[PDB]
């Protein structure tokens, strides 16, 4: 009944399988190529990061959808919910916790406690300063907000394998999307 | 039988440990299941190696069961307990398994040997060791195999050839097997025999050469000091390099070809100057605290050479060292055809064409 | 119970890591005595007075020779061809048979951690110096 | 014998599997060497393209480009097969020592447990040519169910499906390059039989 329930539940009627020696390092291998291709650029990696997980975000919403069906979301406190409750929950089997908003509660923060896309990485020294990694959660967390009639924008501000802080994802509303009614 | 031996004497060892009282005369329990071990093991070609085993298991559990430093000498007793096993192993006039168990028995009695003398004849030693090292030598080299505790073997053996003041020194003269043990894998062994073939060159006072080639040369240890300097560990043993360049130096013998990989080199863009155009400044980076050179970076056109840019003194001792490198008689009225061909040979009395 | 050495070794000659414990004093420690054990362990692979038996399917441990004072043993991981041996002096050895397992919980938890920084996606194919300052720094981690 | 370690979806890694493709031919036709889309970054601005597009520019494709593509699909796939091959030496199978003189004993272990292990399933035949040559088999390929064909346009369908494949090619290929060697292995197609794709290797 309650979005904990739901997001445990759908574990009971879904498709597994293995989280390490599968799905880690096919997306190191993809951002090994995007290393060794852009000859170790470091900003351009995360643009075109960002484009495919936009793409593969757009193309997520759908199925996260259809598997559990859920009214449209509206404000901060609902999609702070079913985010960290059940979508992570059916897509990565972890949930994420949910501080640092605003005093007009537009914005929050997103600490990850086990990210499974970066199991046991530790990225070199250049690398280090001037790169995030997880930037495929960055562009789903677009591409899937951005097809519920939400403009939105999600960054990282910090993570464990570059720093001593931990893992989270800022994130502003930036706005309501008019659904479009008329002929004209 | 000799598989329900084998149980049995393990199930029945075990229940005579036990019983936790009389450890010492426990040991005579034990030398009596090991001969009832052996007397059922009386005719194995290789299983009998492996009743060595359950010897040396043995002499290991021995070994592990008597803790001071006068059971070194009940270790003593062990070096009777391998002689007598050694006559227990010596029915045989040839073979290859048997031949590479007699030399681990007597690598065994070498090694019991060598911890009981170093306790405490100083140069009978040395004779003595290298006798039993030269038998523990040719026992080894009796096999179609195990060239590399050979090798290993013969290193010991020079050393102990060089643990005595010798000008005869195999090691040194064996450049071959330094390089074997030099070229690749292995930087601690050669970082030593290079240490040691230079210091046998140092007190050698000779000019006669190796005659295994024709390399009869006073710039061998020159060429070994080469590979040395690059095989080094850092600029705190920089001394070494050197006084082997003003070696070289003071006793040139100027014909040489180095890979130069002790020093770095990088160009940049080629530009112009007053009457002739000064193209392709470089920097470079060394580890030797001086070095003056005639260095000339080549470059090749479609048809033709241009093998300018070389600069006569060169008083830079940094890394980065942004040399001019000014470039006089411009071929092919400076067109840009000309590609890259870099020797960017340093000669400093000797080539080094990176 | 903490090792004097390690050393792996891969299906050529060469070694990928010649870790000692404690380089940052002298200590009367020379590598150069370890390294001769380590390469006469690549010659006592082919010998026939130990074999491993190929029916079980876990790779198995074996107790090559002594010298020096110093025990080595071997475990010939058989698939990849990888070789890998540690050493241990008569000390620190009890003499015991429930150390044997807590022998083989060292050698699975440093080929844990050699599996664990060759598969690291970011480094560069090739034999970098890379993968021996991180399995350095990830050994420091496992042994002050 | 029944691990149960920790998992996740199989849905989400099928879909990257398939994103793999469009993501090969957009880091090759956007290398950045100086319709499409835009956005909106903090003082930043990208630009894509969809991934249909993309396969249908993989349509207009340049001959020697379409190769040049598909050594980095071969590549990827050789790198997660590589490191896949090596997570399962942690399996410690008993079949194989080292640079493969028995071809098929190994082929028994790819089929039995690495394409159990990406695919949920087994290989259901392989034909055994004993030069070396061997006939891989099965009935569907998992990450090309959901494709679609389109309505009565099948010799295009053909032609955008089939460079989906170089990615077993390199997995295949990976897991033969980590037990020593590279020998020649290419594709084949083989309509099915009873209601997908073969294999050929050295």
């Amino acid at each position: 009944r309650s979005l904990k329930a739901m997001g445990e539940e759908i574990w009971k009627n879904k498709t597994e399988k293995i989280n390490t020696e599968l799905f880690t390092l096919t997306y190191g291998s993809i951002v090994a190529q995007l290393c060794q291709d852009y000859e170790r650029d470091f900003n351009k990696v995360n643009d075109h990061l960002y484009s495919m997980g936009y793409n593969i975000g757009c193309r997520l919403i759908e199925d996260f959808l259809a598997r559990t069906a859920l009214p449209r979301c509206e404000n901060l406190v609902k999609t702070s919910e079913v985010l960290s409750k059940c979508a992570f929950k059916i897509f990565l089997n972890i949930t994420p916790n949910i501080t640092n908003w605003s005093h007009n509660k537009d914005t929050f923060s997103l600490i990850l406690d086990e990210n499974p896309l970066a199991d046991f990485v530790e990225l070199p020294m250049d690398a280090m300063k001037s790169l995030w990694y997880s930037n495929i959660l960055c562009g789903v967390l677009k591409g899937s907000l951005e097809m519920v009639q939400l403009d939105c924008d999600v960054w990282f501000v910090s993570d464990i394998l570059r720093g001593d802080s931990q893992t989270e994802i800022k994130v502003k509303l930036n706005r309501i999307l008019k659904d479009e009614i008329p002929i004209g | 039988p000799f598989e329900s031996s084998s149980k049995s004497d393990e199930s029945l060892g075990s229940i005579i440990i036990e019983g936790t009282l009389d450890k010492f005369q426990l040991h005579k329990y034990f030398f009596i299941r090991r001969l009832r071990l052996l007397k059922l093991e009386d005719q194995t070609l290789t299983a009998f190696v492996g009743a060595f085993q359950l010897i040396k298991n043995f002499i290991e559990s021995i070994s592990i069961e008597y803790r001071k430093s006068v059971r070194l000498l009940e270790f003593k007793h062990y070096f009777i307990t391998s002689m007598l096993s050694y006559f227990e192993f010596e029915n045989v006039s040839n073979p290859l398994l048997c031949e590479i168990k007699a030399e681990l028995l007597m690598l065994k009695r070498d090694n019991w040997v060598q911890g009981v003398m170093a306790t405490s004849e100083t140069v009978f030693q040395e004779n003595f060791l290298t006798l039993t090292k030269e038998i523990l030598s040719l026992f080894n080299k009796c096999e179609g195999k195990r060239q590399r505790i050979v090798d290993i073997l013969s290193i010991e053996i020079g050393l102990l050839y060089y643990q005595g003041k010798k000008y005869e020194e195999a090691v040194s003269l064996f450049l071959s097997c330094y390089e074997y043990y030099t070229q690749t894998n292995w930087n601690s062994i050669g970082l030593k025999i290079l240490q040691v073939f230079i210091d046998s060159l140092s007190h050698c006072p000779k000019l006669d050469v190796l005659q295994i080639d024709g390399e009869s040369v006073s710039a061998s240890a020159v060429l070994t000091n080469a590979f040395l300097n690059i095989l080094k560990l850092c600029k705190d043993n920089d001394s070494k390099e050197i006084w082997w360049k003003k070696f070289m130096d003071l006793q040139m013998k100027v014909h040489l070809a180095r890979a130069n990989v002790s020093a770095i080199e990088v160009n940049l863009k080629s530009y112009g100057f007053p009457e002739d155009i000064s193209t392709k400044t470089m920097r470079l980076s060394l580890k030797n605290m001086g070095g003056d050179v005639i260095v000339f970076g080549a470059s090749d056109f479609l048809l033709k050479k241009g093998e300018n840019k070389l600069i006569l003194e060169c008083r830079d001792i940094m890394y980065g060292e942004f040399s001019l490198l000014s470039f006089e008689i411009i071929v092919e009225g400076i067109t840009f055809v000309k590609e890259f061909p870099e020797n960017q040979d340093e000669f400093i009395v000797v080539p080094e064409i990176y | 119970l903490r090792p004097c050495f390690v050393s792996l070794i891969d299906e050529s000659d060469k070694p990928i890591l010649i870790y000692v414990p404690n380089e940052a004093e002298n200590e009367m420690n020379d590598v150069l005595k370890y390294n001769v054990l380590s390469n006469i362990s690549l010659d006592y692979f082919e010998s026939a007075l130990v074999e491993w038996h190929s029916l079980d399917s876990k790779p198995l441990l074996k107790s090559i020779f002594q010298l020096e004072g110093v025990s080595v043993f071997a475990m010939l991981i058989k698939q990849t061809g990888l070789k890998i041996v540690i050493g241990f002096e008569q000390k620190s050895l009890s003499g015991a048979d429930d150390e044997f397992e807590a022998i083989n919980q060292i050698f699975e938890t440093v080929r844990k951690i050699y599996i664990r920084v060759k598969c690291n996606p970011l480094l560069v194919s090739g034999d970098e110096k890379s993968i021996i300052k991180s399995l350095e720094r990830k050994f420091d981690e496992l042994f002050i | 014998f029944e691990n149960s370690l920790p998992k996740v979806s199989q849905s989400v890694y099928q879909m990257l599997l398939n994103e793999m493709v469009p993501l090969a031919m957009g880091i090759e036709r956007q290398i950045s060497g100086d319709i499409k889309r835009l956005k909106i970054e903090e003082h930043h601005t990208v630009d894509i393209i969809r991934s249909h597009n993309l396969i249908h520019e993989l349509y207009k494709a340049d001959e020697e480009e379409k190769e040049k593509v598909l050594a980095r699909l071969r590549n990827i796939g050789f790198q997660i097969g590589l490191k896949l091959s090596e997570l399962l030496i942690f399996s410690n199978n008993p079949n194989l020592k080292f640079k493969e003189m028995d071809l098929l004993l190994i082929m028994k272990f790819i089929c039995r447990d690495v394409w159990k292990q990406i695919f949920g399933k087994q290989i259901d035949n392989l034909k055994t040519n004993h030069r070396g040559t061997f006939y891989l088999l099965d009935y569907d390929y998992r990450p090309i169910q959901s494709f679609s064909l389109e309505e009565d346009a099948k010799n295009e369908e053909l032609k955008m499906i089939e460079p989906f494949l170089e990615i077993p090619v390199g997995i295949i290929r990976g897991v033969l390059s980590s037990l020593g060697y590279s020998s020649e292995e290419v594709i084949c197609l083989a309509s099915f039989i009873d209601r997908g794709v073969s294999f050929h290797v050295q």
